[PDB]
């Protein structure tokens, strides 16, 4: 099946099409032939204008303190019920490493880019008998 | 079954045809978008009744575009593909598992499940005949099949039959 | 036609909406102690028998509820003693015609 | 609107469908009852609609006998209309191969006899559009019919019927 | 929110102004039926000076 | 049901057609010559759409005609010949 | 791949601008190129067509300068960190607002010569011409004795 | 492009109707069986697990599948999936309704307090808008919090006649939390009976209660049963919505960023596994209850986010999570920022200045704006020739072209269009060609208040960028030349074009509706100029008076 | 973009002439006039000594 | 540019209705869609390269209309029915 | 009929007082002609001024009162905030005189 | 007598400054506030609160609130509002929109 989509002018034919992109008007045009293809494109740069999911894994993260909008003793009812959900997931271990990796790089004022890359380095392996638990002192360092 | 009754249409006329003489242009173009043509709801459309005296008498201008919309009603003549009851269609082309016999205007096909297995199909036949004592498949071949059920669509109409029963396939 | 000088036990009036179709009414004579017509904002009043409030009906092409309305505890609908399903005319004095016509609903 | 199922199937037992039923009103107000056809009467209309409107044709430039008369309607067909009603051509090859009386007068005849009986309008149209002579092998073609009619009245009115058809 | 109270008031053409459920506001338009612009401030000369000024 | 709609007398609404429709009518005509339309009275040379759908209406010719709806359903009809274009 | 129309040709082979030339409005000053794996980076999903995924920054579209002063050093971490600048020189127009100092902001409405700008005897030609109805009303006396 | 002709009959949108969505309902429209949290990358690359991100719904770009339905993208409407709950949950949308009405009936046997007996609410089942029955039968049976099988003896003389289904009693609800507890006093103890069952009364006997009413006492209490059941009012099955409405924002540098209501529905199907789980296998009954809070809490804050300030629910980061209240909220939320006004095409802005050279009706437009700008023209043989011209100058000379749209849904653009000599142009093609002169177009500055501010104008094209108005109009506009900026609005088609000169061109709107004296006028300098000139005690001479009367456009020519 | 510069502003009708001679409608013997690329300084001179003359009856 | 509120409500004042329009449709979304003409939904599914408009759990494939709606409209009925909430009826059935 | 009568009370009346007999020979002297020229006149300006059906009064009224609102200000209540109470009542006081006469 | 001491109250506070606007408009908009029977005060439930169309009644800032209010009871919109017409995207029956072009086959015969 497949499902994919390649773009074709139906009457010049000639190539994969030589064709460009008119961002300005948001249309692609055959520029041997001339004749539009497709039009109102979808912005590819102002979304990212607007403003680590793979280090952490495919489970999403979440950064959960207290608001605004709420009273104090509410906020303390809520870190005291966000805590219900952290042993059904590995995830838990893989964001304690982190932390524990996170303390200890920036105890050492190390780069972010070293932080990552032993944040990868961890997630890479990060479960195997060839590990064996070694007090994860061996393995973090 | 072939049927009668009056029914209606909605039909644009594009505002380059708006001459001076349009009223048997519209009749027109009524004749060859109803003759001819098949649906769902009233299956295939065969002909018009009553040409005279035709009831369109006002029509309004589209608010976007230059066509007039127009409500035509009229007579005609559709049919109307039923189940579970006999006709002695006849077959023009077959398959291996199966003869599509055309009763009329559509196609009716009989699975090879749907003859009877004690039928004496012979697959070494041209076209592939399913006979056991007369109802050898050939250009005129009489049939008797029941639809079991005309499937209905979008209007492209599709209907399935069978020939277990005494006198099925049999005339 | 019924005045009261002061309050009416529940008990004393639980029974006023008895015997259909006679219909008992009340009033406080401090309420009747000013005529409320007579004040110069109110306008003129009147009612409408049940078949010119038909064809008004019929000229208008409304139906019954399109019409403003008024309310069943209004003080000059209390004056005026109707009930519900009556229209009133309201003649009143407009500033850019002179005299303009209205109607309403007792619903 | 409660997306109004409605199972039913077309047989005749009065087991009729909904969308084509009986009792309709026609569009100036008046009760429009179904119109059910017959093999050989649809065959008589379809040369009366055929003829009428060729004469209409005959007027605007103004101002029984089926090897040649389905090839000439043909002809007049594809005169104005176009060559893409095959399947037309089909109906009409099925109503002359088929239909139960060749003539018009024996179908008018027998219309004049069911406006007599007032029989059931789409079960006589069924019948009609059969073509058999045989009362009882009907009734085991059609369980329905062999349901509803009795057999005796079932012959009495097809030899009556039988007599008068062009038979094949 | 005044304009958004007031937006599908319409004069139809029985000259009744009516909301969207064909509700009367008015029965005649503005009590005359005339509209915003055609107006000038001109003086009627009926109602001013002495009795007998008038009869004069 | 009752045929929602009036006989052409006794049409209780006024004989000046307005604006609404004039500038209705005048778009409609416009974008019917623009689309090679038949127009209805003679040229002079001119090319623009709306003035050709000005002068046709100017001498009266315009086949169209116009619905108006009373608040209930029931509609009058007239036609664009019998009104009068005054504003 | 689906890089821009923006005819790189004022680039060099390390990727940049160099300073002193002009520059149009949809001109690219810096080059940029996706360094992913895992992508299969330019043997999937795409042809060669290397690896690029072209990140690259163009201009912004209307204004037209001359590169002047680019700098390049290492960021906080040590990284390659880039700084351009461009120079544009503003002529006034019609649009442009001016203001004194007392509140009098405005635009240019014309533009004129000497020859039919105003003359006094001495030849002072102006500079400038404002409306007096901008002295009641704003009450602005400060500005006339100042002048 | 022609938009895929499609033979359905296109009618328009007349009548719109409200209600809920039965279970079966849902289940039966849906299209997929949503069931992995996880979405994205399943090995880890492309083509997604078949939970999320459409196994057969909604695609992403460039694929045609939409569940086979092959639209491309901007065709495809999205198709709904479902998912299957646990245990029923409520609706933070009819929270206070649930209590009034479990208020108004009796639990055990489900049907109403209060029936056809006591004359009061007899009337008061009489008189009905829609609603105002329903909360005075509600305010009606607050009390009586035991039912009954026999009351009414005042119907008759005095025979008592039984009508009623149990003799139980209800509790007292007392709202708290997103939960319900009762509290049955019941008064039927050996002594007073001063024991309340504090019980939270459980979504499934509720749901299975709010199955054992009446038809009639839905139409009593104003459901329609046909579009609307209290059965209905509990969730059960939940629909989701495709990725169109959540598209991931696909980051745009390297990465996907993916969006907020897809992490919340990843949310909601892990709780929902968490809690099926741990009901399938040993379920020591102390977790079931805090483990259903949650799945109901979640499925609340999913719906709205901005209730009673007990929780907040946010997500990574700080920022809290958006629900669909506040995706619908006032200020930009969806009505007020999309539909009720929006974002438009084909307009410009500039700023202004005066110019005493333009009457009243012509607007000065730079050659820059209608050069950008555009309109198309159907091809007639009145203009063939001009058109063909213009089309032949190209698009960059100003009374030229920009785009031609053949028959069918064509647009040969003019810009690369080697062969541009060489269209013949035939008839029935529109040609999208610049802003020639006196071309109507509307003209804007905000803020509008009045009937003004929108008014109509013809365009003279002007050299030097700004736009270039007469100073007579400026005050209806509002507007002096301080570095104000006003708005151009094309119309695209003659209807519009029509319209909007026949109405809101400025000549015929100098006497102001709302205060019924022109609004018009003359202004400063030519007013102290007009004074100036009228004066008993000045003069003319002989040139002046001749350059003077030339300057009068319309000067018949007699001195 | 097409906004002209000051090279339109002197220099003579390119594919164009100096002047047209266009004949008025409304009054017997008229004519105007269509210089381009000058001004005031040219055309205030030839008003002013046309008027000067004395056999024309209109020039502005 | 916005064209807001307050512009629509000038508009409105004018009466320039199909300017309106024009400017709510094509300068803008102008999406097109099929609904079922029992359901009242959207979820028609429309293999336009052969003509088929199955509505399933409708289950027919007969009553279906195209009709013309701001995209943002569509939008907003997708996350109403996200809301577990629209039948939208082609024509009257009141009168 | 009625309504028709009633609606031109004051203009008719207005009318009635330029167009007096006493007046018009005395004052204005006009002919026959002239007359009949200020009779038509009269009557089509006046069929000129009637509202057109189909328009919106409402938001021009909403407009109309609005935008004078906004130029308008800040013992008594006065101004805005009176203005809100009155257009939002809100049954409160601030200044709940009655005048007696 | 209630909408007579309204309208002079509102002219009164009109009237203090900036006089005047026409007295039609005033009549209008104290006829709209007052057309229940009783006062309505223009709030976020006053008017609001009247059996009107769900989708306008939305475009005033109750909105989730009241689409389920909406939804509950199942209400029918009749879509003749100006706001439904245009969050529909259909021409509204408005000024221009107040009417239909109809074609005329017998006028379009007689002028050949
Ligand atoms: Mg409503
Ligand atoms: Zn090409
Ligand atoms: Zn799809
Ligand atoms: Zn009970
Ligand atoms: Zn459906």
């Amino acid at each position: 099946p497949n499902l994919n989509i390649v773009l074709t002018c139906p009457e010049c034919k000639v190539y994969p099409p030589k064709i460009v992109e008119r961002f300005s008007e948001g249309d692609v045009v055959c520029a041997l032939c001339g004749l539009v293809l497709s039009d109102k494109l979808v912005d590819t740069r102002s979304e990212w204008r607007t403003f680590n999911p793979l280090l952490d894994g495919n489970n999403l993260s979440t950064r959960i303190g207290k608001g605004e909008t709420t009273d104090m003793r509410f906020t303390k009812e809520l870190n005291k019920a966000q805590g219900k959900n952290v042993m059904d997931k590995k995830d838990n271990e893989v964001q304690a490493a982190f932390a524990k990796i996170t303390m200890l790089c920036d105890a050492a004022e190390l780069p972010k880019i070293v932080k990552d890359c032993a944040k990868e380095a961890y997630k890479l392996c990060h479960d195997e008998k060839t590990l064996k638990g070694k007090s994860m002192e061996s393995i973090m360092a | 079954m072939f049927f009668i009754k009056d029914l209606s249409l909605n039909i644009t006329l594009h505002p380059s045809f708006f001459g001076p003489r349009m009223k048997q242009y519209l009749k027109t173009k009524l004749l060859e978008e109803v003759e001819g043509s098949c649906t769902g709801k009233f299956g295939y459309i065969l002909c018009v009744l009553d040409y005279d005296n035709i009831d369109i008498q006002r029509g309004r201008i589209l608010p976007t575009d230059g066509s007039a919309e127009f409500n035509v009603k009229y007579r005609a003549v559709v049919f109307k593909p039923f189940k579970g009851e006999v006709v002695d269609g006849t077959v023009v082309s077959c398959s291996q598992h199966g003869f599509e016999v055309q009763v009329g205007p559509m196609k009716v096909f009989v699975t090879k499940h749907l003859m009877p297995q004690d039928l004496t199909f012979n697959a070494g036949s041209n076209p592939p005949s399913y006979q056991s004592s007369e109802d050898v498949i050939t250009i005129k071949s009489r049939i008797r099949v029941k639809i079991e059920g005309c499937i209905s669509q979008v209007s492209s109409i599709h209907a399935i039959g069978s020939i277990k029963e005494d006198y099925l396939g049999a005339i | 036609i019924f005045v009261y000088q002061n309050n009416i036990t529940p008990s004393a009036m639980k029974l006023v909406p008895s015997i259909p179709p006679a219909t008992i009414e009340t009033f406080n004579e401090a309420a009747l102690v000013v005529n409320i017509t007579h004040h110069e904002l109110v306008p003129k009043h009147i009612r409408l028998s049940s078949d010119e409030k038909r064809e008004l009906l019929k000229r208008y092409r409304l139906k019954e509820s399109q019409l403003p309305r008024i309310q069943r505890a209004d003080p000059v609908a209390l004056y005026l003693g109707l009930k519900r399903g009556e229209v009133v005319k309201i003649i009143r004095k407009s500033e850019t015609s002179g005299r303009y016509a209205s109607y309403r609903i007792c619903m | 609107r409660l997306k109004k199922v409605e199972e039913e199937e077309n047989a005749a037992t009065l087991q009729l469908g909904q969308e084509f039923q009986l009792k309709q009103i026609n569009h100036q107000g008046e009760e429009e009852e179904l119109i059910a056809l017959n093999l050989s009467e649809a065959r008589l209309v379809i040369k009366e609609a055929l003829v009428e409107r060729r004469r209409a044709f005959k007027r605007s430039q103004k101002k029984e006998t089926r090897e040649k008369e389905l090839e000439s309607i043909d002809v007049l067909l594809e005169q104005t209309t176009g060559g893409n009603n095959k399947d037309l051509k089909n109906t009409m090859q099925y109503l002359t191969n088929f239909s139960r009386f060749r003539d018009q007068e024996t179908v008018g005849a027998v219309i004049q006899l069911l406006k007599s009986t007032g029989l059931h309008p789409f079960e006589v149209a069924q019948l009609g559009s059969l073509a058999c002579d045989t009362a009882d092998e009907a009734k085991t073609l059609i369980p329905s019919l062999n349901n509803k009619i009795s057999d005796d009245e079932l012959e009495r009115i097809l030899k009556e019927l039988s007599n008068l058809e062009t038979l094949y | 929110r005044l304009v958004k109270a007031l937006e599908d008031i319409m004069v139809h053409y029985d000259n009744t102004t009516r909301n969207s459920l064909g509700n009367v506001i008015q029965f005649i338009y503005g009590e005359d039926g005339m509209d915003a612009a055609h107006i000038e401030k001109q003086s009627l000369d009926t109602i001013g000076g002495s009795d007998a000024a008038f009869e004069k | 049901l009752k045929e929602k709609a009036i006989p052409k007398d006794q049409r209780a609404t006024t004989p000046y057609m307005t604006k609404y429709e004039r500038a209705r009518i005048l778009g409609t005509r416009a974008l019917q010559i623009s689309m090679n339309a038949p127009v209805f009275v003679d040229l002079e040379g001119e090319t623009d759409p709306l003035r050709i759908a000005m002068k046709e209406l100017a001498e009266k010719k315009i086949p169209l005609v116009i619905r108006r709806y009373l608040p209930d359903g029931s509609f009058e009809d007239w036609s664009v010949e019998e009104l009068i274009v005054d504003l | 791949l689906r890089m821009k129309h923006g005819t790189y040709d004022k680039l060099d082979d390390d990727g940049l601008i160099a300073p002193g030339v002009r520059v149009s409005g949809e001109d690219v000053i810096i080059g940029k190129t996706t360094p992913i794996s895992p992508d299969e980076e330019e043997l999937g999903q795409r042809t060669a067509y290397h690896s690029k995924r072209d990140a690259s920054t163009p201009l912004r579209s209307t204004e037209n300068g001359i590169v002047d002063q680019v700098l390049v050093t290492t960021n906080q971490d040590g990284l390659k960190f880039v700084k351009v600048r461009v120079r544009t020189t503003k002529i006034p127009q019609i649009g442009d607002k001016f203001a004194s100092r007392h509140g009098q902001k405005g635009t240019i409405g014309i533009t004129y010569r000497r020859e039919d700008m105003p003359f006094t005897a001495e030849g002072i030609v102006p500079d400038l011409i404002i409306n007096p109805h901008a002295i009641p009303s704003r009450m602005t006396v400060a500005h006339l004795i100042e002048c | 492009v022609g938009q895929q002709y499609s033979s359905a009959p296109l009618r328009t949108v007349k009548e719109v109707q409200f209600g809920l969505f039965s279970p079966e309902e849902v289940r039966a429209i849906s299209v997929a069986k949503i069931r992995f949290p996880e979405t994205m990358d399943e090995t880890q690359t492309r083509a997604k697990i078949g939970g999320l991100n459409d196994p057969r719904l909604g695609s992403i770009d460039r694929n045609l599948k939409c569940q086979t339905c092959q639209e491309g993208m901007n065709e495809c409407p999205g198709h709904f999936g479902h998912i299957d709950l646990a245990k029923p949950v409520f609706h933070v949308g009819f929270i206070a309704k649930i209590k009034k009405v479990c208020e108004c009936v009796c639990m055990h046997c489900g049907k109403l307090l209060l029936d056809e007996h006591n004359e009061l609410m007899r009337q008061a089942l009489a008189i009905k808008d829609s609603k105002k029955r329903f909360a005075a039968i509600w305010t009606l049976c607050k009390t009586k919090m035991v039912c009954e099988t026999d009351v009414p003896s005042e119907d008759d003389p005095t025979q008592l006649v039984s009508r009623g289904g149990c003799g139980n009693t209800q509790p007292t609800i007392r709202k708290d939390g997103l939960k319900l507890v009762g509290s049955w006093k019941k008064d039927r103890a050996t002594g007073d009976a001063d024991e309340p069952e504090l019980r939270v009364l459980s979504t499934e006997e509720i749901l299975n209660i709010f199955k054992h009413i009446s038809v009639k006492d839905f139409t009593s209490l104003g459901f329609n049963e046909v579009f609307s059941r209290p059965e209905w009012m509990i969730l059960t099955c939940l629909p989701v919505p495709p990725p169109p409405v959540r598209p991931s924002i696909s980051f745009n540098e390297s990465q996907r960023g993916e969006d907020d209501l897809t992490f919340k529905l990843a949310d909601i199907l892990k709780a929902n596994i968490s809690l099926e789980t741990l009901e399938h296998n040993g379920a020591p009954h102390h977790a079931i209850e805090e483990a259903e809070s949650l799945l109901q809490f979640h499925v609340a804050t999913y719906m709205d986010n901005d209730i009673a300030g007990q929780p907040q629910a946010l997500q990574k980061s700080g920022r809290p999570v958006k629900s669909i209240r506040a995706r619908l909220k006032g200020k930009e939320g969806r009505i007020r920022g999309n539909l009720m006004g929006k974002r438009v095409d084909f307009s410009a802005r500039t700023v202004i200045s005066g110019d005493p050279n333009l009457e009243l009706d012509q607007v000065g437009v730079p050659k820059s704006i209608a050069k950008t700008l555009t309109y198309p023209e159907v091809v007639t043989p009145y203009n063939i020739d001009r058109l063909t011209q213009l089309v032949r100058n190209g698009p960059n000379e100003h009374p030229g072209a920009k785009y031609v749209i053949r028959d069918s849904g064509d647009r040969i653009d003019l810009r690369y269009s080697k062969r541009a000599g060489d269209i013949q142009l035939q008839y029935g093609w529109k040609v999208e060609r610049h802003i020639m002169d006196n071309d109507p177009v509307l003209f804007n500055r905000q803020p509008s208040l009045h009937k003004m501010s929108m008014m109509a104008h013809r365009v003279k094209v002007i050299p030097y960028s700004t736009f270039r108005l007469n100073l007579s109009v400026t005050s209806p506009y509002n507007a002096d030349f301080d570095g104000d900026e006003m708005n151009l609005h094309v119309p695209q088609s003659e209807e519009t074009r029509a319209e909007l000169s026949q109405l809101c061109a400025v000549p015929l709107q100098i006497v102001s509706p709302q205060s019924n004296k022109p609004c018009m006028g003359i202004v400063q300098d030519t007013l102290c100029g007009i004074r100036k000139l009228t004066l008993r005690d000045t003069f003319i001479e002989l040139d002046q008076v001749l350059n003077m009367l030339y300057w009068v456009p319309d000067w018949d020519g007699v001195i | 973009m097409n906004a002209p510069d000051r090279f339109e502003l002197f220099l003579l009708g390119e594919g164009e002439s100096k002047l047209k001679i266009d004949p008025d409608t409304k009054a017997p013997n008229a004519v105007v006039i269509t210089f381009e690329k000058e001004d005031h300084t040219l055309g205030n001179l030839i008003r002013a000594e046309l008027l000067n003359d004395r056999k024309v009856l209109f020039a502005a | 540019l916005r064209f807001g509120e307050m512009e629509r409500d000038c508009m409105i004042a004018h009466g320039a209705a199909s300017f309106l329009k024009e400017r709510l449709m094509e300068a803008s979304d102008a999406f097109r869609v099929h609904i079922c003409g029992i359901c009242g939904l959207m979820t028609v599914i429309a293999k336009l390269n052969h003509n088929q408009f199955e509505c399933k759990g409708c289950d027919n494939k007969i009553d279906i209309y195209q009709i013309h709606i701001p995209y943002a409209a569509k939008l907003l009925f997708q996350e109403l029915m996200a809301m577990n909430i629209p039948r939208l009826y082609t024509d009257r059935s009141r009168d | 009929q009625n309504a028709q009568r009633d609606a031109v009370t004051l203009f008719c009346c207005l009318l009635r007082s330029r167009l007096a007999t006493r007046r018009v020979l005395q004052e204005y002297r006009l002919t026959k002609q002239a007359f009949d020229w200020v009779l038509s006149n009269i009557e089509a300006q006046f069929l000129r001024s009637v509202v057109h059906p189909g328009e919106m009064v409402g938001v021009l009224a909403a407009q109309s009162i609005g935008e004078p609102a906004t130029q308008m200000t800040l013992k008594v209540t006065s101004g805005v905030p009176r203005l809100k109470e009155i257009l939002n009542v809100a049954k409160n006081m601030k200044t709940p005189s009655l005048t007696v006469y | 007598a209630g909408r007579a001491a309204l309208y002079k109250e509102v002219y009164n506070v009109i009237a203090s400054d900036g006089s005047y606007v026409n007295y039609r408009h005033m009549a209008l908009l104290v006829d709209v506030m007052t057309t229940q029977g009783g006062l309505t005060s223009v709030t976020r439930h006053g008017f609001n609160r009247s059996n009107t169309g769900a989708l306008m009644r939305c475009s005033f800032e109750e909105t989730v609130e009241i689409l389920f209010e909406a939804g509950a009871s199942a209400e029918l919109d009749d879509c003749r509002g100006v706001s439904e017409n245009v969050i529909l995207g259909q021409m509204a029956p408005i000024g221009t929109g107040a009417f239909d072009v109809m074609i005329d086959e017998e006028s379009l015969v007689k002028y050949m």
